[PDB]
């Protein structure tokens, strides 16, 4: 299960509205020829864009129920296969 | 559609204004259609930011040709509506008027829609640095010296 | 449904304003109708993005055929409440009025129940990454030698 | 019952609007060929759509009460499964 | 119940907003009653969004059968009250009117109301993935080689 | 374009405040459309601060050359609107008047665009510092004695 957690789950990337961005697209591709991102600012029927802290995508974490479960089942198996304390 | 013509989209915008339609009895002077046709035209241009702003399809009409109005601005279906309504609210101030809240809101959602696509189109991500190995998983690459990426 | 066409979805809005009636006694022009079939196929072209945006089953008229009233809008039936009050707010600015609260709830609620069973279509999840193993547990995938998910 | 919790329980998951990511239904999927995400913005009728910080459906945990009485319990067999000090 | 046909209901919903009555000197034209049993139907069909939506055996009139007003609407005891409620506040606007706070509180309680069993009926939890074992304590499924849930 | 001209300008903006236009009855004084040049020449100048400013390929008028109106702008087709709506807002208080919301916010709107593409032009990175070792993986570079960046 936490394999697929790995793999199927979107990674840590900003939310924007389109047109926050609108211009400016080649910026955030992911190279490094810029020194800042840009923003724009005003909107020609709302006069300025609405303010809003920006948003990032939670990073892929194991719940606590997979990594204690996972954890449990390892000792139990531990534990159970001793064969005798030795196989007199 | 039935709006095939920028004066289409002129006497649209005057409809949703309130200021002429086809129904009243008294319609504006060609001179104001020329002039909404002039700021229509602007309006364009500012959007279509030499092919890097919003992508409609809108034919620019040339000098050559003297009637601006009759030239069909080759606007899509789905692109029309927004056009008209965000040509009502820069032409009500002409005639001392204001756009309803409606009209506005319909304007902001019609860019927005207008925008949607070619904002998915450019969300494109750079290809890997010149700095980033390729990797011995890589058999390809790696057997063709192709250790580091190009790119670019 | 007794609202087949796109002219009795053009008199429901009418009605839904309190502009027209079968009850009243004075009904707008027929080119009053014309403009607001017009502003329903505007927005339902801006709907329906070229496939890209809500599914309602709207059928275009051509302009082959003379009278854009008249036909079929071929909408089901759980369609029509929204279409008809998204057509009253947008034609309210025609003549100089402003849908009443109620309609315009309506009218948000109706595209919400719109897109509802769209929107839950298009929540799929993304196949597995090329490069993830298919492991050892699936026999069969790996007697045939696929280690590895396609992708794509 | 902690099997029951990893297995039969909703995973970690934005909560979208329908409208919020209309159109933009393939950028959440899993993929990872876009460099954001992209959210709607204008609703039609209420002019801007409404402001909520993103939510995420709880990952999934053992309570309390159950990894302790697990701990209680697997002490309790130890202490008790001692036969004299030897079998003499 | 004596509301027992959809212009039962309609006369309800217009007794609910003062404009028409059995006791009133003024009743509305047939072209009302009709364009509100028009109303009924289409908000039914935006309720029940063809099985998948909310559940209330209101039953449908078909296009053969001339008048839509007379058929019984199919509701439960319980439900009547809702949706006559609904419906008063779906053509208040109508008559340039709007429902009273009261309507409006009686309309939304009694859609929640409405949909409160099914949501109940609908709570049902997934069966175990396919990749979870059914343990040893399961000595019959064990014991016939179900060692992994089926799924789906 | 048809705004090809100082004057052309200078008229949309009149037209924009409701001031002047070829439609009405009473147009302003000559002297008031050369004081509205005057106005654009000097927001112009104060726009493109010596060439560290807003670039827009405005061309200044000499003193040599009598007119002033008359002479091509130079702007681009994009670069119309925001010029002129800029112009109406700076002009307005000449008249007693004060420019509506819709013109500030697409005079802010059209001035932000404006220098977008400057300011794209302009977030150049600066270059690696003098003390900054290039590297040995840098072959070249090295061979050549080149073991540090030049910097400035």
């Amino acid at each position: 299960f936490n394999a697929d957690i790995v793999a199927r789950t979107p990674k840590k990337k900003p939310f924007f509205w389109p047109e926050q961005i609108a211009g400016f697209e080649h910026m955030y591709d992911g190279n490094d020829d810029y020194p800042y991102y840009l923003l724009n600012r005003t909107d020609e029927n709302s006069g300025d864009l609405p303010t809003q802290p920006l948003a990032y995508y939670e990073n892929p974490e194991v719940p606590q129920a997979n990594a204690y479960m996972l954890e449990a089942a390892t000792s139990a198996v531990k534990e159970v296969a001793t064969l005798g304390v030795e196989t007199y | 559609m039935q709006i095939k013509t920028k004066g289409d989209l002129v006497r649209a915008a005057l409809r949703k204004l309130g200021v002429a339609s086809d129904a009243t009895l008294t319609d504006v002077e060609p001179q104001s259609m020329q002039d909404a046709v002039d700021d229509l035209e602007a309006m364009m241009a500012e959007w279509y930011q030499d092919g890097k702003g919003i992508i409609t399809g809108y034919v620019f009409s040339d000098d050559e040709n003297p009637p601006a109005e009759g030239d069909d601005h080759g606007l899509r279906s789905s692109a029309v509506s927004a056009v008209f309504h965000n040509l009502a609210c820069r032409i009500a101030p002409d005639y001392a008027l204001e756009a309803t809240a409606k009209i506005i809101a319909t304007a902001k959602y019609g860019k927005e829609l207008l925008y949607k696509q070619t904002a998915i189109s450019r969300a494109k991500r750079a290809p890997y640095p010149s700095r980033m190995p390729t990797g011995s998983g890589n058999s390809f690459a790696n057997l063709n010296e192709w250790h580091y990426f190009p790119g670019e």
